[PDB]
């Protein structure tokens, strides 16, 4: 059943409240499954923010070791990225829309923070990890979305993560793969102090038989827009930002070699490759383009 | 056009030869009626066709198919048309060469609608995108029309092959692209896969 | 009865004072008034839309403007030709504006300095911007004999428009031409594919629609391939 | 048919793919709690330019119903407006959306109801039981007539486009697909 997961106990949801059995393991919470609509709203809201930081919270329930989000809401706050706690400054906000939106039928509560972090990956600050560490020590369960619109765009592929923080004192198990990502000059050395302060959720997504009816008849339309995406310059200005950083990592690496962090070089070659590889991505989308409307003639 | 094709073909099936013959000078000084196709198709209008009103279905034939110089060529055997007809004519020669290429110098159109000066042919194109014929825009310095979309005017029983003969044209050219895609995505992986083989050659030879 | 007679007086009062999109307003909810004779309904929308007409540009007078486009009875007024062409952004020419000025009471003919009307100069910068969506670029001369003004006020009232941000252009004085937003090159090229693509499906569409018979007899062979 | 069936207006709407998302959920969600299909009220945000509507967000609505006509609650929606206005600053409400059917009088009687809060609203109708291959989508604005005497209201259907976002062609597309570089 398709639309099962749509269904609301209340009951069901007081009744593991009540037994609370994340306090019995750090890593009880394992998935993250994300309607369709929050991704869209959360990218949509991330995107509207530009190259800012921008955040809101997200509605949703608990199923086993499965964090579910339901839906999504923007917060009108200042700092993301700055300010421990940001989202503390809409506590009203948060209480009234909840209220109203109480009054229209949406039943589920509050399940996590979400907010984007524009052209430097999916991942936790130190000011994000506070803020997670006080969501799970007062708010449990929660969870921490982070979502990069810009690298979306550039990779054709939605740029998402899913993080659970682990308490003061504790350890993380042997086992971290730790999938890559090229982390900016100004932001690596955050990263590096308290990349293993948390870990991730592995997220999926779903939709209602009436989305999955729905979007297939609005591809019948939307695959005009495919052939008419002219990804290159959108946000052209990413690419060449990401150019600067390798630019940067490059004189680093090249100080390396000089006389005398873990091989700079091969580090930059992975990102002087995926920016590159994006760009012409970018190109393939473009002569096909032209391919199929330019070379007809009479 | 979409009314008018309904209201004028109700008085078409209800006229008679004289009336019929009137009834061609008032669509054509109509404004919207750029298509004739189904009134050029009727029999009422067959019979007008090598007979008393002879030049009135050639003038017909003109406005569907050939263009404001097809009729100065032919204007002692056509009749006389007023300025908003003429205008209609030249809208639609407009057309034809929009139909030819998309970027069309004012010298070619100054010659074809038979102009004097540059501002009569801006208006007139100004006349054409105003009355939803035309879509465009004109360049000054390059004396140049820039055409962004122009409608059908020509139904063409014998010539329709040619229409097919570009559709299954474009038709190819979509079969070349999707199969260079099933190969270029069979060769990404193609390259991947051997690689990953080669690393786990390379891995084998630390054990040694 | 009286108390419509007083809303008249009232929208007549704001009329003479130049407040024309509250005057418009007042008349145009009079002509909504079943109570109050056809030929008056008329009468009042008549007057709204010479007010929304002559009102002060922007937001409230396009609304207006499309309040009043939407009102089939509008194509029984004489104005009707006006309130299309700039509700569609259209050059209005100066015959069609002799005509309508001989449709105004002389209060609605106010002039602002040197004998120039305030609709004089809201036509002229009408048909600048208008003008600005049928060109790339055009000269002083060509663009004062279309708009049926001087050259050189042309080039400043251009100018003007530009400084004020009320049109996106630049001006060459050396050349005697204005330069429009041309938004061209690529995302031009990603448009007009998108257009053909949308013809496309108006196309296949229309094909179903008018024949459904030879739609399902030529998409069973799409899956026979 | 009660509708207008004649002229065009604005005919210049472009939806964006969030907006249908929005009213599948609402409609989900009511049909789920209730156990039967619900009829979903909610209202449309986004950007007017020129004559150029840009349908971007959208929100449910609350309403109840006196003896059988649909009140929508308008203290709701001022309090909703003055929270929607904090994060999407730059939006604007443009009208209002329900599931079902062709127009029908209480649609009539919603639309004039909206049509206190803003001058032109748009109507968006969805129809979650559609029997046909075409997007059960349609889009509408009302205009007010005179049939024998009484100035009534109609709606005239415009035509509409799909929005050309980027991140929302991505994602729609991934969530459609749901599953080498090249
Ligand atoms: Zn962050």
């Amino acid at each position: 059943s398709i639309d099962e997961i749509y269904k609301y106990d209340k009951k069901q949801q007081q009744e593991i409240l009540a037994a609370k059995p994340w306090t019995k393991d750090h890593h009880y919470f394992k998935y993250c499954k994300i309607s369709a609509l929050a991704l869209l709203k959360m990218v949509m809201h991330a995107r509207s923010g530009g190259n800012l930081e921008v955040m809101g919270l997200m509605l949703g329930k608990v199923d086993g070791e499965t964090m579910i989000i339901m839906d999504s809401f923007a917060l009108p706050v200042e700092g993301t990225e700055t300010r421990v706690n940001a989202q503390a400054a809409a506590y009203e906000y948060m209480a009234a829309y909840i209220e109203n939106a109480k009054q229209v039928g949406r039943l589920e509560n509050a399940i996590g923070w979400y907010h984007s972090h524009p052209g430097y990956g999916c991942w936790l600050s130190g000011i994000d990890v506070s803020t997670q560490m006080l969501n799970q020590q007062f708010q449990e369960p929660f969870v921490a979305v982070v979502i990069d619109p810009t690298r979306t765009i550039s990779a054709g592929k939605v740029n998402l993560g899913a993080f659970r923080t682990y308490p003061k004192g504790y350890k993380p198990p042997d086992e971290g793969p730790s999938e890559y990502q090229t982390i900016p000059l100004n932001k690596i050395e955050d990263f590096g102090v308290h990349c293993k302060q948390y870990y991730a959720l592995e997220v999926s997504y779903f939709k209602s038989s009436l989305d999955r009816k729905l979007l297939e008849l609005l591809w019948n339309k939307y695959w005009v827009n495919t052939l008419s995406s002219s990804s290159l310059l959108t946000n052209a200005d990413y690419t060449t930002g990401q150019v600067f950083d390798l630019s940067e990592k490059l004189e680093q690496s090249e100080a390396q070699l000089g006389r005398g962090s873990e091989d700079k070089l091969a580090k930059a070659t992975r990102d002087s490759c995926k920016t590159t590889i994006e760009a012409i991505h970018g190109l393939m989308s473009q002569v096909i383009k032209d391919k199929l409307f330019n070379q007809i003639n009479i | 056009t979409g009314q008018n094709q309904e209201q004028f073909l109700l008085l078409a099936k209800s006229a008679k030869g004289a009336a019929l013959a009137t009834l061609i000078h008032q669509v054509l000084e109509a404004p919207g009626v750029y298509v004739f196709g189904e009134l050029l198709d009727m029999p009422n209008v067959r019979e007008l066709a090598e007979s008393d009103f002879a030049s009135t279905f050639r003038l017909l034939t003109v406005f569907a198919y050939g263009t404001y110089a097809d009729y100065l060529a032919e204007a002692r055997n056509l009749p006389p048309l007023t300025e908003a007809q003429k205008n209609k004519l030249r809208h639609l020669s407009v057309v034809t060469l929009a139909a030819k290429v998309k970027c069309i110098p004012y010298a070619v159109l100054l010659e074809a609608l038979a102009l004097r000066n540059v501002r009569q042919l801006e208006d007139l194109v100004i006349e054409a995108v105003y009355a939803d014929v035309l879509r465009g825009s004109l360049d000054q310095r390059n004396q140049r029309l820039e055409v962004d979309y122009s409608i059908g005017r020509d139904i063409q029983r014998q010539d329709l092959s040619a229409i097919a003969r570009t559709l299954q044209e474009w038709c190819v050219g979509c079969e070349v692209v999707l199969s260079g895609i099933e190969e270029q995505v069979s060769r990404a992986n193609q390259h991947k896969e051997q690689q990953l083989g080669l690393k786990q050659q390379i891995e084998s030879e630390v054990a040694n | 009865q009286l108390q419509i007679h007083y809303k008249v007086c009232y929208a007549r009062v704001l009329d003479y004072r130049r407040k024309f999109i509250e005057a418009a307003q007042r008349y145009n909810e009079l002509s909504y008034k079943t109570i109050v004779h056809e030929s008056e309904r008329l009468e009042a929308l008549k007057h709204a839309l010479h007010c929304t007409i002559l009102a002060s540009a922007g937001q409230q007078r396009s609304r207006m403007l499309a309040t009043l486009f939407k009102d089939e009875r509008c194509q029984q007024l004489a104005a009707y030709g006006i309130l299309e062409k700039m509700y569609l952004d259209r050059i209005i020419r100066g015959n069609q504006l002799q005509e309508f000025a001989a449709m105004l009471m002389p209060h609605q003919k106010a002039t602002t300095a040197d004998g120039s009307s305030i609709l004089d100069r809201a036509v002229i910068e009408h048909n600048l911007l208008s003008a600005s969506k049928l060109y790339n670029n055009i000269t002083f001369e060509e663009l004062g004999a279309l708009l049926e003004i001087p050259a050189a006020k042309a080039e400043k009232i251009a100018s003007q428009m530009i400084t004020e941000g009320r049109m996106n252009g630049f001006i060459d004085q050396i050349d005697g031409i204005v330069h429009f937003e041309t938004r061209e090159a690529l995302p031009t090229w990603d448009k007009q594919i998108q257009s053909l693509c949308f013809q496309v499906n108006n196309l296949l569409e229309k094909i179903s629609q008018t024949a459904p018979e030879w739609t399902a007899q030529a998409m069973e062979a799409q899956m026979a391939q | 048919s009660v509708m207008a069936c004649g002229v065009t207006g604005s005919v210049s709407v472009a939806l964006h793919p969030l907006v249908i998302l929005n009213i599948s959920d609402h409609w989900i969600r009511m049909r789920s709690q209730e156990g039967r299909p619900v009829q979903v009220i909610g209202a449309l945000i986004g950007k007017q330019e020129g004559r150029n509507i840009e349908v971007m967000n959208s929100f449910e609505l609350l309403s109840h119903t006196v003896e059988e006509k649909i009140i929508i609650d308008k203290e709701y929606y001022y309090t909703k407006e003055e929270q929607f206005k904090q994060v999407f600053k730059e939006l604007e409400f443009l009208g209002w959306y329900t599931t079902g059917g062709p127009p029908d009088p209480s649609d009539i009687h919603v639309h004039k109801q909206v049509c206190e809060i803003i001058e032109s609203p748009l109507f968006l109708k969805l129809n979650p039981m559609t029997k046909h291959t075409d997007l059960p989508v349609s889009v509408f604005e009302s205009v007010i007539d005179i049939i024998n005497g009484e100035a009534t209201m109609l709606f005239a259907e415009l035509t509409y486009t799909l929005a050309t976002e980027e991140a929302e062609r991505i994602g729609v597309d991934h969530v459609a697909r749901m599953t080498s570089t090249v």
